[PDB]
RNA sequence: AGGCGGGC
DNA sequence: GCTGCCGCCGCC
């Protein structure tokens, strides 16, 4: 038997490759992977009936001697029309590049599912691999141990609660821009590494690094390499990083700025070992890499990077995590989430000083340290890694997707599990604003979890509503809500557990958890809302209109608490208390909150923002005084704005 | 009366947008001061801009 | 209508 | 690099 807690993946020639560890890195290549193809029999036919006549056809195509496939009832309860709520198929299983088309109308059968399946999804899907855990399970990658299994039915996943220590590893990067090519070269790269982060504990603060190294080329605490060009430095910096073979990569701005020149300076100057940047060994660049293509691009780095985790604070996920925060610059984040003052310095290593200077580059090369241990000590503060990997367990999909920042992610998988284990065939794949300057206190409310309480209290499903799906346009009448249903009980017991719970570690751990319920559970609606794999108009509308009426009465509950509404939507709405005085305001916006929910039992609203002053101008468009809280009670303003001319760039 | 470009413009006169200035009116030096209306505009002032023979067509 | 930025 | 034209984005 073999242990492995899988981390991250990646896809190569039809077969699957995981990488996590066993604590050392290892990666295990998947063969004997099929997908699960589902052929609909025709008014009067059986899976037999189909067996012969495309069995010995698909053995011809793609030259198979036998193909395992078998009877199985399943049920569709999805918007393709003139398919039945519940039949018997025929299960072929057929091993993973020419697909079958969805519509293979035969005598036998006339529709066809999991034709374009993806590998990792078929994995994950059949083995119930719900997110990184521990499973009972030549020169190929990066990791110290490297193996294979000649079918994915050897795997299984365990119920272990626990996971082994993480090796992170902080980068910050300084560069300069040479303006004859318009390119960003990197002058020096700091390399903070922490290599026993437990995620089972929590992370002691100002934690010190076990090594940190800074490697600086000429532009014109720790080790310092110096190199002649940047070439022999990014030939150093990938030779350290395999040695090191960190689990996460942290960083500030990765993701979107400087993973993608590093990728690209490696490319330039044709650093041959430019693959343990990842877990995968590769000798080659992706052909189409460098075509100028932006977006292309972005996708060939993260799948180069496949096998360790990129944690950047300041990406869509970190973001949100740091709503107190208004740029996300570096320095802001570390004295929002640190309450630690940190002085940026303006590096530009263009300027003549650099070159001659000592004392100068000196500074600059303390400068970049600095960044990188602030990085570091900020990704461990907002418990990103925690959070994510929570998310990533309840959808059930990749972490690494999580860390990143998708939409039709988390929210994709957590269905195609909950379907797929019920049995189910999953699809292929307002008030205007009252302008002007507001001086009483006004508290913004969020109704992110409207929608999720809708679909409960309306039991609202796929299953449930009957919808005409030849017309999508067609509005309805009044498996998902009951998952919405367990995610809310859970999240009741462990605030519950909160209000006991004394031990500060213990505490804080239970907060991560309701969180990651929470934002579980408000990105349900997305599935069929957004136009997603499980979109469904007629319950998006359904939905939708349930929504309207609950504002409306929402507002009339503001005005009858003599409150006005300066503006509202479907995920907030912000009211003027009235008041002065924070706890006067307080007590109006509890008032309105227990208000809301007698008459919304299942809507939970709470008090999200407080605006001090508020001068509102558009829809989105807004600048106000926000309140912190601090720990001993005191009280302290900020400002924030959003989508004034003043958040152009400049 | 016009039976992406023009909403703004108008809430911007109010002082409803970017720096939220709210414009004062044009006075007769103001009007006068901008560039002299031609074939197709209606702008500046008719006392200047119009012939002796339109002006007391209008005033008949 | 004028000014600034980006792309062809 | 500049020049000029066309489109988009606000501002003034």
């Amino acid at each position: 038997t073999f242990q492995m807690f899988w981390l991250d993946y990646c896809e190569v020639n039809n077969t699957l490759i995981l990488f996590g560890k066993v604590c050392v890195s290892a990666m295990v290549q998947i063969n004997g992977l099929c997908r699960e193809l589902f052929f609909l029999p025709r008014e009067g036919k059986t899976p037999t009936d189909i067996h012969e006549e495309i069995i010995p056809l698909l053995m011809d195509k793609y030259g198979l001697d036998n193909i395992r496939a078998k009877p199985q009832k399943m049920k569709y309860s999805f918007e393709l029309p003139d398919i039945p709520s519940e039949s018997d198929y025929l299960k072929v299983l057929l091993p993973y590049r020419d697909t079958i088309p969805s519509d293979l109308s035969s005598d036998t059968f006339y529709h066809v599912f999991g034709g374009n399946s993806n590998i990792f999804e078929s994995f994950v899907i059949q083995n119930r691999i719900m997110g990184p855990c521990w499973l009972d399970i030549r020169n190929a990658s990066h990791c110290a141990v490297e193996v294979s299994v000649d079918k994915p039915q050897n795997i299984t996943p365990t119920t272990t609660k626990t996971m082994p220590n993480l090796r992170c590893l902080s980068l910050s990067i300084q560069t300069l821009m040479n303006p004859k090519e318009n390119k960003q070269e990197i002058v020096s790269i700091t390399l903070s590494a922490y290599r026993n982060i437990s995620l089972d504990s929590p992370i002691p603060e100002n934690i010190k690094p076990d090594d940190l190294c800074t490697l600086v080329r000429p532009p014109q605490p720790g080790r310092v390499r110096l190199f002649n060009n940047e070439k022999a430095m990014l030939s150093c910096f990938c030779a350290m990083l395999k040695v090191e073979d960190p689990d996460v990569i942290i960083g500030h701005r990765l993701q979107n700025v400087y993973l993608d020149v590093l990728a690209h300076r490696m490319h330039d100057l044709n650093i041959p070992t430019f693959s343990s940047i990842g877990r995968r060994l590769r000798r080659t660049w992706p052909e189409k890499f460098g075509r100028g293509n932006s977006n292309m691009n972005h996708f060939f780095i993260s799948d180069i990077c496949s096998g360790r985790l990129i944690c950047d604070i300041a990406n869509e996920m970190g973001q949100s995590l740091t709503p107190k925060c208004q740029s996300w610059d570096l320095s802001e984040m570390y004295q929002v989430t640190c309450e630690k003052e940190h002085k940026p310095l303006d590096i530009d290593y263009q300027n003549p000083q650099y070159q001659n200077d000592v004392n100068s580059m000196t500074m600059a090369l303390q400068e970049n340290i600095t960044n990188c241990m602030i990085s570091a000590e900020v990704s461990y503060r907002i418990q990103l890694l925690t959070l994510t990997k929570q998310l990533t367990n309840l959808a059930g999909n990749a972490w690494a997707q999580t860390l990143g920042g998708t939409r039709a992610g988390r929210n994709e998988y957590i269905l195609l599990h909950e379907f797929s284990r019920n049995g189910f065939i999953v699809p292929d794949k307002v008030f205007e604003p009252e302008k002007g300057l507001h001086k009483n206190y006004v508290l913004v409310m969020d109704f992110n979890s409207l929608y999720p309480s809708i679909i409960q209290e309306f039991n609202i499903c796929f299953t449930t509503v009957d919808r005409n799906k030849e017309d999508i346009d067609e509005l309805p009448s009044v498996v998902l809500p009951r998952l919405l249903a367990n995610l809310v009980d859970r999240r009741r017991e462990v605030k519950k557990v909160m209000k006991t719970e004394t031990d500060p570690h213990k505490r804080v751990q239970c907060d991560i958890r309701q969180q990651a319920l929470k934002l579980t559970a408000n990105s349900m609606y997305g599935c069929l809302g957004y136009v997603s794999r499980f979109y469904a108009k007629p319950l998006a509308m359904l939905v939708t209109n349930k929504g309207r009426e609950i504002l409306m009465n929402t507002r009339q509950l503001a005005e009858s608490m003599n409150l006005l509404v300066v503006y509202g939507d479907t995920d907030s709405v912000m009211i003027d208390t009235g008041c002065d005085n924070y706890a006067d305001a307080i007590k109006i916006g509890l008032g309105f909150k227990r208000l809301v929910n007698e008459r919304y039992r299942l809507l939970e609203i709470d008090i999200d923002n407080v605006f001090k002053k508020l001068l509102l101008h558009a829809k989105k468009k807004y600048a106000a005084l926000t309140v912190n809280l601090d720990k001993n009670g005191n009280g302290t303003t900020v400002l924030e704005v959003k989508g004034l001319d003043m958040k152009r760039r400049e | 009366a016009f039976t992406k470009e023009y909403r703004y413009s108008f809430r911007h006169n109010y002082g409803l947008e970017g720096n939220r200035i709210n414009y004062k009116p044009w006075d007769c030096h103001t009007i006068l001061s901008k560039p002299r209306p031609g074939r197709g505009d209606y702008h500046g002032c008719p006392f200047r801009d119009w012939s002796h023979e339109r002006l007391s067509a209008e005033l008949r």
